[PDB]
């Protein structure tokens, strides 16, 4: 599913992906090179 | 309609001009995701001249927007593509086409 | 109808031995953060990306 970020590009060298997981919501969020990723996973199963 | 989305950026200055040969690597998929063509399987870049009408309308216009070293996804409606008659055996009638194109150089 | 053939690369998955979860009465924290830095990527080592 396409997601909008500043300077969209397929993962390249000198790129940092920050992954955040909040189990309360639940939600998974991303930031690319310090820039927000305009998309989130949420409402997923917590069976493990 | 041609619809271009940048997978990877190019230089951002050098753009194809009419009468200028474009060298590409491309992979072709139907909208459902089925692949019907790829230059990399042949291991040979595909070369075409702009304005000549060798390639379909969609390729002409979409590569016109691209830059050297740029990788892009081109979505082409049937009317820019082979259209109603289609490409027998390969492409069905009224098929939207998805292409992954890397513009290697201009010559 | 007919079976289809194409060449595909092998893909492998690597994880740290960090395991986090949520359960009632769990002693375990909910919010977690990690990073991945890319050093070298070959877009097309084969025909498949």
């Amino acid at each position: 599913r396409p997601v909008t970020s500043p300077g969209q590009h397929l993962l390249a060298p000198e790129d940092v992906v920050s992954c955040c997981l909040d189990l309360s919501v639940p939600s998974i969020s991303f930031r690319i090179n310090g820039c927000p990723v305009q998309g989130v996973f949420e409402a997923f199963n917590l069976d493990g | 309609g041609v619809q271009v989305e940048t997978i990877s950026p190019g230089d951002g200055r050098t753009f194809p001009k009419r009468g200028q040969t474009c060298v590409v690597h491309y992979t072709g998929m139907l909208e459902d995701g089925k692949k019907f063509d790829s230059s990399r399987d042949r291991n040979k870049p595909f070369k075409f001249m702009l304005g000549k009408q060798e390639v379909i309308r969609g390729w002409e216009e979409g590569v016109a927007q691209m830059s050297v070293g740029q990788r892009a996804k081109l979505t082409i409606s049937p009317d820019y593509a082979y259209g109603a008659t289609g490409h027998p055996g390969i492409i069905p009638p009224h098929a939207t086409l998805v292409f992954d194109v890397e513009l290697l150089k201009l010559e | 109808l007919l079976l289809q053939t194409n060449l595909i690369n092998y893909v492998t998955s690597i994880r740290p031995n960090i395991f986090v979860g949520r359960a009632e009465g769990s002693t375990q924290y909910g919010k977690w953060y990690f990073e991945v830095m890319v050093d070298e990527v070959v877009p097309f080592l084969t025909a498949q990306a």
